[PDB]
């Protein structure tokens, strides 16, 4: 005859969360920037035998 | 940060 609760009492829990994050960074660009492909020297021949 | 800053003292308040 005897019947149940309508529900149990659970235990509560607290949670506490942390996050963290540190960024750093450096950029560096220094100096001179030369060419490193120019044109050559040239020839040419040119005739009429006849 | 600076001493007087508000996000100095929301810092404060974390990692209890």
């Amino acid at each position: 005859l005897a019947t149940p609760s309508p529900f149990d009492m659970e235990k509560m829990v607290w949670l506490d969360v942390n996050i963290l994050e540190i960024r750093k960074s450096v950029l560096e660009n220094f100096g001179v920037d030369w060419s490193k492909q120019i044109p050559g020297p040239f020839a040419a021949f040119g005739k009429d035998f006849v | 940060l600076p001493k007087g800053s508000t996000t100095r003292d929301a810092v404060d308040r974390t990692l209890g």
